[PDB]
């Protein structure tokens, strides 16, 4: 049910998000589906890991810069419309309704969480968030993350470079 | 026999190129050897994954 | 079938956010938000992916790096212009 | 002879390249967008 | 009805599945143009002229298609023979209506003429049995020494299939 | 899985980026393919050793087992709209909560 | 060893294209330094 | 462009991530390795003192960032339709990858990025632009096999290529109009060999080497400008625009070699109506190539005369006439070549 | 800038002067080699600009020798008609057509209004901005200043001077600025400019005064052409450069004395510029980072060819700049069959060159 409100909720942000036009008010709506979008892939996982991780990476830690640009890009304010509130709340209670009139079981995705696995499952009973995240740190898997960093590294030598400075 | 001779040789070419272009259009029609029209699929990288995660079952503990 | 009424959204919402990073009605700064929502996108298509696998999540983060580089990238040649095109370059409708 | 010949050729080619010229002074949004219709209609062809 | 080919019946056989493949065709061809043309060169404001537009760039397209195909059943009726000559005389009709959508006598004829050659040489490719786009029966996915040129660090594991 | 062009060190750490291998409910079955594409290759693998690859996409990839039960709930509300199926008895008996 | 290209045959080549139009004849050529 | 330190770190970065792309078994870790490509093909492509390299790189990276996300998503798509990275029947889902690289190597469908971004570059980011970064794009190419969609791209590259390339007068956008072209001859080896298209690609890219490094040494923009160019001797300046008829595809030259493999290779393979629509459409690669040739093959010009000395690099000279002298002599190595077979 | 009566004796290097006339400077040169440990308050380059009879020959000598520099000699055109070997390429002008003949400022003294003299000028100015990048090689690879008679960026006062007095047409100064504008944005400002100030009255002085056998019965140096030069001077090139480089007026009616502006010299601070960033006064020399500064003299130690291929424009609209193709083709056969230049310098065994079978050194920014 939530993860139809969930969907429900990401296209309306993406529908207004195609009508709007001021560079901020984007920004804001890339960030509220953000947190939408973060909800969403925690409803299909185990746990809320990776989730989190596209949190600081994304909202806090990427889009603060988007926000900051489109910020000192923009003077005025927005012109905000009740005709679009209006017409995003009207079909934000029709899909939610027609959630309501729809069979949540047929509609519910197909990828197991950590309790919709097998009860003699073995695995599932050691660690929250430890054998998704094992092959981060074991070998030979281990050159992409020493990959990564130094991608992020070369990344900001980069950066500088064409900024100019 | 100059001639009868390059004649010769290049008749036999011929018969020895026709038959590499039967064999090669027998080879590319069935994928079968391993030398041309073969793309060499591999399970070293599998073998190696598998071998981790059950060395990594040894590992396993407290 | 499967493909309608699973991930049938995330191939919407990205062709959604494909048209608004191509459409001539926008600015350079709405392609750039427009191409952080389609990377919203195909994160949220990867883990439907990543997820019928049960213990290969942690590419995620990977895809996320090198997204993020991208977005950062995007965005420090879109400022670079700010010295040489003025402030007024990110109005612009046309390349 | 140069009518279906090379000065006519030469001419054919002459007015194809300046109008080809004026597919090339639009903006990139165009060639992109033209991109994402050619995706747009390979994924309605996925449905059916 | 739709899903029809040119030649799943012989020539003179059936009308309408040639009308409709020769048609479908012209109004890929068509599309495929004016997609390329409203947005490049002459672009058009509104929804009237740009359909205005891609009709003017696909229906003479199904004309001169729907021409081709009329005078090449005519001219294959019309008598016993089924020879290249009636494409080339379908080819002209194609290259003559052509010249109208022109509006010059010139265009009509010049069109004509290599229209009639492309029809005699698919009609040659009819009789004769060769393709234009064949598949490749030989592709050389790469070259020799295939198997020696694998330069990895990483040891093998043992297999878990043999050949006995 | 895509046979790469180039065989150089720079496949080592690529190649086991994604893999059924870590354990996973039918890995055993990938691996049962993975084998046939060492013994056949990748192009005469995919006509002499289809039915290994159907086994495994339809384990992880759940096609038909989804579709059976997209059939299976269709045609339950099929004889709802119908009228032969209504009341308290439209729903069966309800597993336990530790039966899965 | 007569004719020698003049500057009236390098005369077509000094534009911003190589056949003008209406449109490219109000064009500019870029700097020779191509900065 | 060897100005820094850095831009060799970066050109030795975007060599591993290219070889990152090359040798990926997955469709994940490809995209992987052109976003560390498009990463260190960024810096380059930008400089301070001109101005329009800027904005090329903004043109640049919205055109791959648009063609590696359609071509992750399709991989997405594809994985999840089938789970392995090959595919049985080939669907649409391979036509949205094969569409999304031909996005990224600049198909004529695709390609009017790549002469407008080329016309405010120097000579050097672009001889890593249709060499080096034509590698990553191509080579995931001959993973697909379908069969109309490379037809559809052949055909409008070598019409498109040619033709348009008529027009333009500037030295840079004509080289781009060129390689676009003899990318459509590489596609065409592709439906046919592995090893032909390497052969196509080393040779096409030794070309371009020797001839992009006459327009850089001597900064050669325009074709006024060489007109313009002062070479001491003119039967020096008559044999080093060779390379011109050399890489239009002349039989005494280096350069019929590679075009004559895939015209052997493809007349092998049955198709016969694609290769007289290529060589019928490289006429005017000729033509175009031949128009540059106005200005040696004559003996005498009319010469601006306010610089009477010839100034050029030492090393890069040195390198230039090593590979002129193989561009034009170089059909006589036919005997020691072995890698046709 | 400190003198070398204050100090009590010669300057001191900070670094060893590199050999950048003999060792090339690219990138894998530029990581070991650094070049901003060389600089000092004695590392600026000096313009000396005034009128065509003013000592600045002389003065700048003594500035050089008493600021501890090096002094560059104003150009003349016997740099290109001298070769490497000393032969003199003006006893060719028989051979030659009488449209590609010897144009030196002698033949610009008695016969103004020739053709060549549009060609004249510029090559002046191809002889001043491949000074400037000699200059700019001694001031990034040794540290030491340079000061220069003449530099290009007041070149241009020369062509609207020939240009008012009607020596040239509109399609001279067409293409000359089409040679500036191509050029000029390429090297960097100077950081001081001295303008020795002179009346119109006193330049004919110091000319008749001068007795050179050219000078003299020369219609050229009227009331008007002085008096358009010293104008011109101080209305456009004075003040397109006092907004980079600062600029002392001094009156040089007298004798002129050299105490008095290095005193002058010395009281000017040089580090208050480097407080604002964005400031226009040196703007050029203000490389914050060590990479920046070893780029610019790769641009100017190892990328003196792309300058000079910079000078490539083509303009065939002129009949006076464009050289007949017969006339190119005995110029040809008469220039390089010349004893001096029938092969490169260093390689001509007719005048005098041995051991040329084991000899493959070519050099350094060096003219074919
Ligand atoms: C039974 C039926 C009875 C009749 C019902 C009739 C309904 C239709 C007519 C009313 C209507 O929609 O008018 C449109 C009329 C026009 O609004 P708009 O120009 O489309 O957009 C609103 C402005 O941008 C707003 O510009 P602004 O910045 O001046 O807004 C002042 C702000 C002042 O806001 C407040 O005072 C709210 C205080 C904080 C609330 C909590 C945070 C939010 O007012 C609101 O935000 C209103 C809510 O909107 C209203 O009257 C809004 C209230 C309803
Ligand atoms: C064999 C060669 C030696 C013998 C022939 C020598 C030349 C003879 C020329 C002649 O007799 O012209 C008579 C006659 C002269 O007409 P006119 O009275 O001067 O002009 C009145 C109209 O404007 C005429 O209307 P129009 O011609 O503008 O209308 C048709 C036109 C409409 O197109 C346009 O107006 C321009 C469109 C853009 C052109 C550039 C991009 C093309 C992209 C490729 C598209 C097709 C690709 C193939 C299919 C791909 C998908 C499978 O489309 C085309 O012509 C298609 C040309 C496609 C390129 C072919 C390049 C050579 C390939 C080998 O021209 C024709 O009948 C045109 C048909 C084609 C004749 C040959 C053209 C060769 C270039
Ligand atoms: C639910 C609230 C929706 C608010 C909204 O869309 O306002 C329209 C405005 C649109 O701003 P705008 O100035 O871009 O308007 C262009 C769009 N039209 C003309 C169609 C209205 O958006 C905002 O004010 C954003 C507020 C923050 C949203 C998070
Ligand atoms: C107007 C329409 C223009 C575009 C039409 C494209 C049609 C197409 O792709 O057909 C595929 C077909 C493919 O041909 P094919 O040889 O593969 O046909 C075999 C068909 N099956 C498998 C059903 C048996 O292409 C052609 O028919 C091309 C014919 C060209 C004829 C003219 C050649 C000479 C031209 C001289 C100028
Ligand atoms: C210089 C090196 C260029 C790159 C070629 C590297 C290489 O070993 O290629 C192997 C290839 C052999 O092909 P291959 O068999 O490795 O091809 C890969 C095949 N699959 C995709 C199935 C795995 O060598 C050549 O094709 C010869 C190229 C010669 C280039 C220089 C000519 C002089
Ligand atoms: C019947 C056989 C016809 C054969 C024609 C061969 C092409 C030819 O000869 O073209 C000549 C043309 C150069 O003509 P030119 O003399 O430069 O023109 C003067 C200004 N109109 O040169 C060109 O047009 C160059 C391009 C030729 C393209 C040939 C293939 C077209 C398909
Ligand atoms: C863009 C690049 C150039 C494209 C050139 C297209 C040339 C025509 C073509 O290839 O058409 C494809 C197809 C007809 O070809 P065919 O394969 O026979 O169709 C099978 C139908 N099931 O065409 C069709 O199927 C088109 C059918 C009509 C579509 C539009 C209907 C309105
Ligand atoms: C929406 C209305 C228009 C629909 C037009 C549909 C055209 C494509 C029809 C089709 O089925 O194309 C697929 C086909 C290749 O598929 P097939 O041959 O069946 O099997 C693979 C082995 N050859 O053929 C191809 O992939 C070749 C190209 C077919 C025609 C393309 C038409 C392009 C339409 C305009 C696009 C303009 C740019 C955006
Ligand atoms: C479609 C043609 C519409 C009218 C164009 C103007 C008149 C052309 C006359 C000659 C047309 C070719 C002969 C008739 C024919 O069979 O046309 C259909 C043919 C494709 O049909 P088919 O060979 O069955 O391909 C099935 C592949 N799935 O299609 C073709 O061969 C394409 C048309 C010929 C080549 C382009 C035009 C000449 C250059
Ligand atoms: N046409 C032309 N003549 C020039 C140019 N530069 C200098 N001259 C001529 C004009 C005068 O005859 C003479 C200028 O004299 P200088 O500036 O060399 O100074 P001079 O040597 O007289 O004194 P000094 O060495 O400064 O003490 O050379 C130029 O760019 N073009």
């Amino acid at each position: 049910m939530i993860q139809l409100m969930l969907y429900s909720l990401i296209i309306t942000t993406s529908i207004i998000f195609l009508n709007m036009i001021h560079p901020l008010a984007l920004g804001l709506t890339l960030l509220i589906q953000t947190i939408f979008v973060c909800l969403l892939t925690g409803l299909m996982t185990k746990s809320f890991w990776y989730s989190y991780i596209l949190f600081l990476i994304f909202l806090g830690g990427m889009l603060v810069l988007f926000i900051y640009v489109t910020s000192l890009a923009s003077n005025e304010m927005f012109n905000l419309s009740m005709k679009l509130t209006l017409f995003s709340s009207l079909i934000l209670i029709f899909m939610l309704i027609l959630s309501f009139i729809m069979d949540k079981t047929s509609s519910s995705l197909f990828l197991m969480n950590n309790d919709m696995q097998s009860i003699i499952n073995m695995n599932s009973y050691f660690m929250e968030n430890s054998l998704s995240l094992n092959k981060l740190y074991n070998f030979p898997t281990n050159f992409i993350t020493i990959l990564l960093m130094n991608y992020l590294l070369i990344t900001l030598i980069v950066i500088v470079k064409i900024t100019k400075l | 026999e100059k001639s009868l001779h390059y004649l010769y040789e290049e008749n036999e070419k011929a018969q020895i190129r026709l038959l590499e272009d039967e064999v090669r259009r027998k080879m590319s029609e069935r994928n079968d050897y391993q030398a041309y029209y073969y793309r060499p699929s591999v399970a070293k990288y599998h073998r190696i994954s598998k071998e981790a995660a059950d060395e990594l079952e040894a590992l396993r503990g407290d | 079938m499967i493909m309608i009424l699973y991930w049938s959204l995330p191939m919407i919402l990205f062709i959604l956010g494909l048209f608004c990073f191509v459409s001539n009605r926008k600015h350079l700064l709405s392609m750039l938000l427009s191409l952080e929502f389609i990377v919203l996108m195909l994160f949220f298509m990867l883990f439907i992916y990543l997820n019928m696998l049960n213990y290969e999540s942690y590419f995620s983060m990977m895809f996320l790096t090198f997204s993020v580089c991208e977005g950062a990238l995007g965005l420090s040649i879109l400022v670079s212009m700010i010295r040489t095109h003025g402030n007024d370059y990110f109005q612009s409708f046309s390349i | 002879s140069e009518y279906f010949g090379g000065q006519h050729l030469y001419q054919k080619l002459s007015m194809y390249s300046k109008t080809l010229f004026l597919m090339h002074n639009n903006s990139l949004k165009i060639y992109l967008l033209l991109f994402v219709f050619w995706i747009l209609i390979l994924l309605i062809l996925l449905f059916l | 009805l739709l899903r029809s080919k040119y030649y799943d019946h012989p020539d003179g056989e059936d009308a309408f599945g040639k009308i409709v493949a020769t048609n479908k065709y012209a109004v890929s061809a068509g599309v495929a143009w004016s997609m390329f043309d409203v947005l490049t060169l002459s672009k058009p404001q509104g929804y009237l002229p740009t359909l205005g537009r891609f009709a003017y760039n696909t229906g003479p397209l199904m004309g001169m298609a729907t021409a081709f195909t009329l005078t090449t059943l005519v001219a294959t009726n019309a008598r016993g023979k089924d020879d290249k000559i009636n494409y080339l005389i379908g080819g002209f009709a194609a290259g003559g209506v052509f010249g109208a959508w022109k509006h010059n006598h010139v265009a009509g004829l010049c069109a004509g003429l290599f229209l009639g050659i492309a029809g005699v040489i698919k009609k040659m490719s009819i009789e004769q049995g060769w393709e234009f786009f064949p598949n490749t029966p030989i592709k050389q996915y790469g070259g020799l020494n295939i198997a020696g040129n694998d330069w990895t660090i990483m040891a093998d594991p043992p297999k878990n299939w043999t050949t006995e | 899985s895509l046979t790469p062009f180039l065989r150089l060190p720079l496949t080592d750490l690529t190649g086991c980026l994604i893999n059924h291998q870590t354990y996973d409910k039918c890995g055993k079955f990938e691996m049962k393919m993975m084998e046939c594409f060492e013994a056949y290759g990748l192009e005469r693998g995919k006509r002499e050793c289809a039915d290994l690859i159907s086994d495994f996409q339809e384990c992880v990839g759940m096609q038909k087992q989804l579709m059976r039960f997209h059939a299976m709930r269709n045609e339950r509300y099929k004889q709802w709209l119908k009228g032969e199926r209504k009341g308290q008895e439209f729903f069966a008996d309800p597993p336990r909560v530790d039966a899965y | 060893a007569k004719w020698y290209p003049d500057p009236e045959f390098m005369k077509q080549f000094s534009g911003p294209v190589m056949y003008p139009d209406e449109v490219t004849s109000l064009w500019t050529v870029p700097p020779w330094n191509s900065k | 462009m060897f100005n820094n330190s850095s831009k060799i770190l970066f050109i030795t970065i975007m060599i591993i991530g290219t070889l990152i792309t090359v040798t990926s078994n997955s469709w994940l870790g490809a995209w992987m390795g052109l976003e560390i490509n498009l990463l260190s093909f960024i810096p380059l492509l930008s400089d301070n003192n001109n101005l329009m390299s800027t904005e090329a790189s903004l043109k640049y990276f919205l055109t791959q960032v648009l063609a590696s996300t359609v071509l992750l998503f399709s991989s997405i798509l594809l994985m999840l339709k089938n789970n392995m990275n090959n595919e049985i029947n080939e669907s649409f889902t391979s036509m949205i990858i094969m569409s999304a690289l031909l996005l990224k190597s600049g198909a004529a469908p695709f390609h009017f990025w790549f002469p407008n971004m080329m016309e405010g570059l120097t000579w050097m980011n672009a001889l890593m632009l249709m060499t080096w970064q034509k590698i990553a794009p191509l080579m995931l190419i001959s993973y697909l096999n379908i069969k109309y969609l490379l037809l559809i791209s052949v055909i409008l590259s070598v019409i498109i290529g040619a033709i348009g390339g008529l027009n333009q007068t500037s030295l840079r956008k004509l080289m781009a109009f060129s390689s676009i072209n003899h990318l459509g001859w590489m596609l065409s080896s592709l439906m046919i060999s592995e090893s032909i298209w390497l052969i196509y690609f080393f040779f096409y890219s030794f070309l371009s080497f020797v001839l992009t490094f006459m327009f850089n040494i001597f900064k050669l923009f325009h074709l006024n400008q060489l007109f313009s160019w002062f070479v001491n001797s003119k039967i020096l300046k008559f044999t080093l625009f060779m390379n011109f008829l050399s890489l239009g595809g002349l039989p005494p030259f280096l350069g019929f070699l590679p075009k004559w493999l895939v015209i052997q290779q493809l007349t092998l393979c049955n198709q016969y109506f694609m290769l007289t629509l290529m060589m019928m459409s490289t006429l005017i690669t000729l033509f175009f190539y031949l128009r540059i040739c106005y200005s040696a093959f004559m003996m005498n010009y009319f010469e601006n005369n306010w610089i009477m000395k010839m100034n050029m690099n030492s090393i890069n000279y040195n390198m230039y006439m090593i590979m002129t002298f193989f561009s034009i002599f170089g059909l006589f190595l036919i005997s020691l070549f072995y890698f046709m077979f | 800038i400190s003198g070398k009566t204050m100090r009590g004796g010669p300057r001191v290097p900070k670094a060893a002067p590199y050999p950048y006339k003999t060792k090339k400077y690219s990138v894998f040169n530029a990581i070991f080699d650094k070049t901003s440990k060389r600089f000092d308050e004695n590392s600026k380059v000096i313009c000396v600009e005034g009128p065509i009879a003013a000592g600045k020959s002389k003065f700048a000598k003594e500035l050089a020798e008493e600021l501890d520099m090096e002094y560059y000699p104003a150009v003349d055109l016997d740099l290109i008609y001298i070769n490497s070997y000393g032969y003199d390429m003006r006893k060719l002008d028989p051979q030659l057509p009488p449209s590609c003949r010897s144009y030196d400022v002698r033949n610009f003294c008695l016969d103004p209004s020739h053709d060549l003299a549009a060609q004249f000028q510029i090559r002046m100015y191809m002889l001043r901005y491949s000074q400037y990048i000699d200059a700019l090689q001694h001031v990034l690879s040794t540290g030491q200043g340079v000061v220069l008679e003449r530099s290009p960026y007041s070149d241009f006062v020369f062509m609207e001077a020939m240009f008012r007095q009607g020596y040239l047409s509109r399609g001279a100064r067409s293409v000359y600025n089409e040679l500036r504008q191509n050029t000029i944005g390429e090297l960097l400002k100077p950081h001081l400019v001295i303008y020795l100030d002179l009346p119109v009255d006193a330049v004919k002085k110091q000319i008749k005064a001068r007795n050179v056998d050219y000078e003299v019965q020369s219609k050229v140096f009227s009331d008007a052409y002085l008096s358009d030069l010293e104008q011109l001077y101080k209305q456009q090139y004075l003040k397109d450069i006092s907004t980079h480089a600062e600029l002392l007026i001094y009156d040089w009616t007298a004798g002129g004395e050299t105490e008095v502006v290095v005193e002058d010299i010395e009281r000017i601070d040089f580090n208050q510029f480097e407080a604002d960033i964005h400031n226009k006064k040196m703007l050029d020399w203000r490389f914050p980072l060590e990479a920046e500064w070893c780029e610019a003299r790769i641009k100017y130690c190892h990328e003196k060819p792309d300058l000079m291929n910079y000078f490539n424009v083509p303009r065939f609209d002129v009949p006076e700049l464009v050289r007949s193709a017969d006339d190119g083709k005995v110029w040809r056969d008469v220039w390089f069959n010349a004893p001096g230049m029938k092969y490169r310098p260093g390689y001509n065994a007719d005048m005098g060159d041995e051991g040329l079978l084991t000899k493959t050194k070519i050099g350094i920014n060096q003219g074919i």
